[PDB]
RNA sequence: AAGCAGCUUUACAGAUCAAUGGCGGAGGGAGGUCAACAUCAAGAACUGUGGGCGCCUAUAGAACUUAUAACGAACAUGGUUCUUGCCUUUUACCAGAACCAUCCGGGUGUUGUCUCCAUAGAAACAGGUAAAGCUGUCCGUUACUGUGGGCUUGCCAUAUUUUUUGGAACUUUUC
């Protein structure tokens, strides 16, 4: 019921095992939940500082893409006798509109705009509060029929808090029923590198996110779609016929009859 | 009933029915009723005796209609 | 029940009224007051004939039903 | 022609219901009906109508898998790249739609979409214009703030009918996580709230004005729907719709006894809560938290609901909505709370009044019709048309009017076109129709050649009913344009397309305001960075491809006067002297909100063609307005009154009755433009002081001649008056979290425009809602240093409502006190700054 | 049932009624019932001779309503 | 939502024990870090080929759209060309742009199988495609009853003005 099978693809699950499994990965994870709080950290914000050549304060910076700011006219429209000095029109804002601040904006692609702030509360301290509990921090504000459900009496059960915790997870918890996924295919700590330093940090590790905004927007800008229709896995293939044969056995064993297998070849 | 949702279907084109008067009315149907009341315009009367006239405004009782005609595009409408 | 009455649905009718008239067509609907629906009507008052098209008939003008042919295809 | 109708079957994904049954229902006058739908920000609106459009096609193609279940919202009525990739409605959508109600007796409907999003209020206004009533949706979170009252004053301001939707209940209680007496007293704080602001009449769960949903979990409350569906198979029918009437608004029942006593025996929450919030909660937390099994049961043994083992094996959310989707049958409870809530004898006058001169002349016998938008659709352009009168067909050739030429009022007075095309609109799908019936919108084509903006149509025989039909107005779009962008092409050569380019923009954008100047800089006029953005880009993409020059961004000054004179022709035969006056900041406040005149409020100046014993009774009345000047008021301006002030006219009285003309005329002249910046002038009253006139007046007296003389007369007006230099403020509307206040002050500090002028806690949510104002020239780049300052938390609108127009805080001209440029100006010293620099793109 | 009939449209106006016997009568509309019974002031047979009454016609023998002016 | 009746089934005793009619079956389930051979974003519309009776289905090519909303909520390297670099150049990099590769995978179908399991059987015969009860025959219960299950049902019960507890009855003249 668990699973598929012994080719153990396609997992599933049931309720308490997730909660159980998220209240333990939880310190490994700390993400903001909301969309809306990443702005100028998502993906389109970076390309469009990139093809725009901008400087995010917590965002990567890049080459230009397009190599010439060469082009300085003044004219009867430039001129700074016409025009009203206000504001210093920082950056970001020629990420956020780019049709409006930066002029001649080329392969930009449009952002998001606001999503709705979300308000959820949550009880991170005291896990014995009920179901619905009125925050502290909130504002201040015949016989023979009845009820349907209230025919059971109490809706509040021993699940639903954690299932209402789980309502909102990103995306391998909230989702109870998936696939399999290589080791190395799961990436821990990109989550990590997208967030706010906050302060308290060292230049290193803050520069550090830098780096890997870098390397993630160029991990991203390019897609490929192959399809490998021809090639049988190597193994698959060549473990066909005699000079090979299959076994089991202990992993640094295997190791070791590797150290001195290469070793030879080596000499 | 299904009897009763047709002709309210047929409000606003025009129709032909019968009472138990004897006469025959043909208008633009303005509204209806539960009870088969009708409220037409620009009626054109026919009695038994073949008399025509013309009735501006017009109230009938339901239990008087013998049977209402009804215009031929309200075969398609849904049941 | 009107277990019968629903089993008459989509065929040819002869309906025999209290005003004499005999209305003929298909049904399309039926009602708790006895409200008949008729496709493609012609009354027989009698060598006669005349074409209605599409008639809602009440229940207290009708007597009785008979049928003319099969369900149409 | 039908065959290629036929490639067009494939097209459009189809329907339930079909069409030519729905499409027959047409002609019939009393059925359909137009419904608008506005909320602000993400209300859910284009969410909503996504249910709708479910509710009605089986077939609809687009909807990958991924959406179907869940968790990425289906945006059908968003049809552009443009807001697609925004995630905000831009350019309302409709759908022409079949309905039904709980009677199952169906109406056809127009359902109408417009943006939440203030500086797109444009097309709410026109959208407004259609509609026959609105739903006004709402964030169950934020209940109803500023922008809300701004909407229903507005709608009732335009005699339409309403309905409210209280939206994403789900948020409530999952997010919010309220206990159920929590929510009710929730609900209720808000319909009182908003009754409050519901004049001459108030809504109520049972008023069905009221209606509850969740569109991302896609179910719907009408308590008449909700009970019948349900309770209703329980007790006899009798007691019923008095039960109805027995559920919302304090009352008991302890068992099978109705009792209004304060919930005596044990358990207490009101009727409301008993039917409805708890066992919805049940609903949602069960099926979240409960053995499938367990529910099923449920479901057939309550509800009468079937499981399918598909359904079963769902993530949570997924199956949480196919859980009510299933349980609540294709909306119809919202239909019907429409079906019921709109009076066409009562309030059709009303609206059809609004926008016209009421009459009523020509009924009937004629076709005369509503013109309100020019329209993009996936094929070039429509139009989009409301039929009061006539019926309509392909080639049918009809005469054309705009609301400007109707501001005027035989030969030559109508450009007239054929009808080349005519279409409904099936939301991304467009549906070809040859005949249109009185009172259904619907798009037309080749039409876009006649006009810009607000365009009147008609086709009449009769020069009787030519005479006799009315005509609309120029429709106000109910937030003024205020922002300002200079254009111009990067390579002048390629001037001409731009031109076309801003022409059909003008056309496809309501509000937006362009012109050319004499320096032939091109000048754009929006509401907001986000609104002139959107065109931007469909500027730089969809019409023209040339890549374009922008300026800075900029606001609109404005010239006022705060508390002798001389005036000379050039060829003195006229001895002039006009000065100025400031003026009442009460009348200015009513002159801001432009009315009927219904009630104690001070009808707008426009009321001075009712009677100017009725304008000078409002005026002598409400103001102490001098009963001398109201009967020496003359003119009213686009702006503000002028005055005919002294003995010497009526000394030569029948000389002056001669030449009004010229100087009222000469008069809208000068105020157009101006002394200072040629930009408008405000808060100013002319009193007449002097005049002679031109010996024995042989074509003397000339509109030539006294034109730009009372045209000087007026600039020295001002220039005397001690003048100062009107500008205009971003009433602001801010949502927070609440920890973060202090972070907000900071930036309105810097911001200069730094007023807090209100602060609000919201009913049982961590929200603060901060009102406040900063200058549009200081507005820039506002919202994101929010948005990044507050880590996404907080929100921001810039909305400009009563139009209020600070003073420039420096003095018009004193030259020293500037300091070089690439720097923010001094803030004592401003005017001359922002004058002298206008002027040097002007004179 | 007592679906309230629209006669708010003839209150207080002129109406030409016709009822069961082919009798017929003038009358400004006062008041309605539920099962449309009428109130009529300035009453006024049609034999041609016409006799001043002053009135209240019962619902069920009514046919129809007319209005003599626009 | 109980019971009654109707409907569907059902373990069935049955009429027939014929011709029938219905539903299923004429090659099972699942799972196999099992392989072989194919295929692989989606959609409307144009052209060509093949099959079946102008229409439908399959395959190939071209154009447009989707946010490239995603074969993988994964990303690694290499090559050619243009800007960059510098002197070095190689190893090679740097840092971008384009266009080409490779590699690590994934999914679907078909075929052949392997493991654990399933109980009638009619899983019997003959026709062909790229596919199959696809077709024809065929057989299992059976097409009309009573016991037992479920509902899709009666819509749930009104003699006093708008339908079903009657204003009906009766006579006579005209063509
Ligand atoms: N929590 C919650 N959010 C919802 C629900 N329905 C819609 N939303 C949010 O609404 C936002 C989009 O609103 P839309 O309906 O698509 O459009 P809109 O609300 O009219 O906003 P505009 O179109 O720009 O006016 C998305 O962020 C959704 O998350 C709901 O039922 N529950």
């Amino acid at each position: 019921k668990k699973v598929n099978g012994t080719s153990y693809k396609k997992w599933s699950f049931d309720l308490p095992e997730m909660s159980n499994l998220y209240r333990l990965s939880t310190p490994l994870r700390d993400e903001v939940t909301d969309k809306n709080y990443y702005y100028l950290f998502d993906k389109k914000s970076f390309f469009n500082g990139k093809a725009l050549n901008n400087a995010i304060p917590g965002g990567p910076k890049f080459e230009p893409l397009y190599p010439r700011e060469e082009e300085e006219d003044y004219n009867e429209f430039n001129s700074i006798d016409r025009v009203i000095f206000r504001v210093p029109i920082r950056s970001e804002y020629k990420v956020a509109f780019p049709h409006l601040y930066n002029s001649r904006p080329r392969s930009v692609r449009i952002p998001w705009y606001n999503n709705p702030v979300s308000c959820i509360i949550q009880n991170d301290e005291e896990y014995d509060t009920p179901a619905l509990f009125f925050d502290p921090s909130l504002n201040p504000i015949p016989e023979d029929f009845a009820p349907l459900l209230a025919e059971e009496e109490e809706l509040i059960l021993p699940n639903t808090k954690d299932a209402m915790s789980l309502y909102h997870s990103p995306f391998p918890f909230n989702r109870t029923k998936g696939k399999m996924v290589r080791a190395q295919d799961v990436a821990l700590a990109k989550k990590w590198f997208l967030q706010h330093p906050d302060e308290e940090y060292p230049v290193k590790v803050k520069v550090s996110y830098q780096k890997l905004l870098k390397n993630y927007v160029l991990n991203e800008l390019h897609p490929t779609l192959p399809t490998n229709h021809n090639k049988t896995k190597l193994l698959k293939s060549l473990k066909n016929t005699k000079y090979f044969q299959q076994t089991t056995i202990d992993w640094v064993e295997a190791g070791l009859q590797l150290c001195r297998q290469g070793h030879n070849m080596l000499n | 009933g299904i009897p009763v949702k047709l002709l309210n279907e047929a409000q606003g084109h025009i129709v032909s029915l019968e009472l138990t008067t004897g006469a025959t009315y043909r208008g633009k149907l303005v509204e209806s009723e539960d009870s088969m009341n009708v409220q037409l315009r620009d009626v054109i009367a026919t009695e038994p005796q073949g008399a025509v006239t013309h009735m501006d405004q017009i109230f009938v009782r339901g239990s008087q209609i013998k049977f209402i005609v009804v215009p031929d595009l309200l075969k398609n409408a849904p049941l | 029940h009107s277990s019968r009455l629903a089993n008459l649905i989509d065929y040819k009718l002869r309906v025999l009224t209290q005003d004499g008239r005999v209305y003929i067509g298909q049904l399309m609907a039926f009602d708790k007051h006895m409200n008949l629906v008729l496709n493609e009507c012609i009354e027989e008052r009698v060598v006669e004939k005349r074409v209605l098209g599409l008639t809602i008939l009440r229940g207290e003008q009708i007597l009785s039903t008979v049928v003319e042919d099969k369900p149409l295809l | 022609e039908h065959t290629i109708f036929t490639q067009l079957k494939k097209n459009i994904p189809k329907t339930r219901y079909n069409r030519d049954y729905m499409l027959s229902m047409a002609n019939i006058p009393e059925r359909i009906i137009n419904v608008g739908v506005i909320g602000p920000l993400h209300s859910g609106k284009t969410s909503l109508m996504d249910l709708l459009v479910i509710d009605s096609h089986k077939r609809i193609p687009d909807m990958s898998k991924n959406v179907e279940l869940g968790w990425k919202p289906l945006r059908y009525l968003d049809n552009l790249k443009q807001e697609i990739d925004r995630g905000l409605s831009i350019k309302l959508n409709g759908s022409t739609l079949l309905c039904t109600d709980l009677e199952s007796k169906s109406r056809m409907i127009n359902f109408l979409d417009a943006p939440g999003h203030v500086n797109f209020m444009d097309e709410t206004a026109v959208a407004l214009a259609a509609s026959d009533l609105v739903l006004i949706v709402i964030d169950v979170v934020e209940g109803v703030t500023f922008v809300v009252e701004q909407l229903i004053k507005q709608s009732i301001k335009n005699n339409v009918a309403m309905c409210f939707v209280i939206n994403k209940l789900d948020r409530l209680i999952l997010d919010l996580k309220l206990p159920p007496m929590d929510a009710y007293l929730k609900l209720n704080h808000i319909i009182a709230n908003i009754n409050s602001f519901t004049k001459g009449n108030v809504f109520s769960p049972i008023d069905n004005n009221i209606i509850f949903a969740s569109t991302k979990l896609g179910f719907t409350f009408t308590i008449k729907e909700f009970v019948s569906y349900y309770y209703a198979h329980s007790i006899p029918s009798s007691k019923i719709d008095d039960f109805t009437t027995r559920l919302w608004g304090s009352v008991y029942y302890h068992k099978g006894n109705f009792r209004t006593k304060p919930f005596e025996n044990v358990e207490k929450y009101p009727t409301f809560v008993e039917f409805i919030l708890i066992p919805l909660y049940k609903i949602f937390s069960y099926a979240l938290s409960m053995e499938k099994d367990k529910l099923k049961n449920l479901l057939r043994s309550n509800f009468r609901v079937n499981l399918s083992q598909e359904a079963l094996q769902y993530d949570p959310q997924p199956f949480l909505k196919h859980v009510l989707q299933l349980i609540f049958r294709q909306q119809t409870g919202l239909v019907d709370a429409i079906t019921r809530c709109y009076q066409p004898f009562e309030l059709f006058d009303n609206k059809t009044a609004h926008l016209s001169i009421p009459g009523k002349s020509t009924p009937e016998g004629t076709l005369w019709a509503h013109v309100l938008k020019t329209v993009d659709y996936g094929g070039a352009e429509w139009s989009l048309v409301r039929i009061y009168s006539g019926l309509l067909k392909r080639g049918d050739t009809v005469r054309i009017l705009d609301t400007s030429q109707s501001e005027s009022r035989e030969d030559d007075e109508t450009p007239s076109c054929e009808v080349e095309e005519i279409g409904l609109l099936g939301g991304r799908y467009v549906y070809p129709v040859h005949e249109a019936h009185k009172g259904q919108i619907v798009l037309i084509k080749g039409i876009s050649s006649a006009y810009i903006k607000s365009a009147t149509l008609y086709s009449v025989k009769s020069k009787e009913d030519m005479k006799q039909l009315k005509f609309f107005k120029p429709l106000d779009y109910i937030t003024e344009a205020v922002f300002k962008i200079v254009l111009q092409p990067l390579l002048p050569r390629e001037l001409p397309k731009l031109l076309d380019a801003l022409n059909k923009i003008s056309k496809y954008y309501p509000g937006v305001i362009i012109k050319v100047e004499e320096s032939g800089e091109h000048v754009i006029l929006g509401n907001g960075e986000l609104y002139m953005d959107c065109l931007l880009y469909d500027l730089r993409a969809s019409y023209a491809k040339i890549e374009i020059k922008i300026s800075d961004p900029l606001t609109v000054f404005s010239e006022s006067c705060s508390n002798s004179r001389l005036g000379e022709e050039n060829l003195p035969g006229l001895s002039i002297s006009v000065a100025a006056e400031p003026m009442d900041s009460k009348m200015i406040q009513d002159l801001s909100r432009n009315t009927l005149g219904k009630g104690q409020n001070c009808l707008d100046i426009d009321g001075i063609m009712d009677n100017p014993r009725k304008l000078s009774k409002i005026l002598r009345t409400e103001y102490g307005w001098d009963s001398l000047a109201s009967r020496n008021v003359w003119s009213f301006y686009n702006g503000n009154v002028l005055i005919n002030d002294t003995l010497p006219d009526e000394i030569s009285p029948e000389l002056l009755s001669k030449y009004k003309e010229q100087i009222i005329q000469g008069f809208y002249w000068a105020v157009k433009e101006g002394p200072l910046a040629e930009e408008p002038i405000y808060g100013v009253q002319y009193k007449l002081l002097s005049i002679s006139v031109p010996s024995d007046v042989n074509i003397d007296v000339m509109k030539s001649q006294i034109i730009p003389l009372m045209k000087k007369a007026c600039y020295v007006g001002l220039l005397t008056a001690i003048p100062i230099l009107l500008e205009p403020i971003y009433e602001v509307d801010i949502t927070v979290h609440a920890p973060l206040l202090p972070i907000v002050e900071e930036l309105m500090k810097k911001r200069r425009g730094s007023r807090i002028y209100k602060t609000i806690k919201v009913a049982g949510t961590p929200l603060l809602e901060v009102r406040g104002q900063v200058p549009v020239i200081e507005s820039a780049g506002f919202e994101t240093d929010l948005r990044l300052s507050t880590n996404g938390l907080g929100m921001c609108q810039l909305y400009f409502w009563h139009k209020i127009w600070r003073k420039v805080p420096g003095d018009v001209l004193d030259k020293d006190a500037f300091i070089p440029k690439l720097k923010p100006a001094p803030i004592n010293s401003l005017s001359r700054d922002f004058v002298m620099k206008t002027r040097r793109r002007k004179g | 049932m007592v679906s309230t009939p629209e006669l708010k449209k003839y209150m207080d106006k002129k109406i030409l009624l016709n009822i069961n016997g082919s009798r017929k009568v003038a009358g400004i509309l006062r008041g309605y019932d539920i099962f449309l019974n009428v109130v009529l002031d300035d009453a006024m047979e049609i034999n041609a001779n016409n006799h001043q009454l002053g009135t209240v016609i019962r619902g069920n023998s009514i046919i129809s309503l007319e209005a003599l002016d626009a």
